[PDB]
C-alpha cells in the first residue's frame, strides 16, 4: 500500500516509473486486530489474510 | 481504548426506570333492593344480626 496526493500513475514518467499502480480503498490495518470488539474490552474475532474479501 | 464502545459497568449514559402514578378513582356500587330472596314469615324464629328485609 502506497499513499500519495499526486494524481500520477506509478508507471508514469512523472512518478517513479516502476511497478503497477492500483487504487487503494480505506487505510491499511496492521495484521493482528480489526477494530471494534466488546464495549468493555473483551475483544471480538478479527479477520486476517491478504486480498481476502471478508 | 477499544473500537467498540459501551457503558454498562461505569459510564455517563442516559435513560432510567420511569415512575408514575394513577389518578384517584372511587368505586361506586348500587345496593339493589331485589334479588335478596326470602324465607319463612314473621317471627317465629329469625337469625340474629340478619339484615332487615
Amino acid at each position: 500500500y502506497r499513499i500519495g496526493s499526486y494524481y500520477i500513475t506509478e508507471e508514469d514518467i512523472n512518478p517513479g516509473d516502476s511497478i503497477s499502480l492500483g487504487f487503494g480503498s480505506w487505510a491499511k490495518v496492521t495484521g493482528v486486530i480489526m477494530g471494534t470488539g466488546v464495549v468493555n474490552p473483551d475483544g471480538s474475532v478479527p479477520n486476517a489474510q491478504r486480498v481476502e474479501f471478508q | 481504548a477499544g473500537g467498540t464502545g459501551g457503558r454498562v459497568f461505569n459510564t455517563i449514559r442516559t435513560e432510567n426506570v420511569p415512575l408514575m402514578t394513577v389518578n384517584g378513582s372511587s368505586f361506586s356500587l348500587s345496593s339493589n333492593t331485589h334479588s335478596h330472596n326470602m324465607v319463612f314469615g314473621r317471627g317465629d324464629a329469625s337469625g340474629h344480626n340478619s339484615s332487615p328485609n
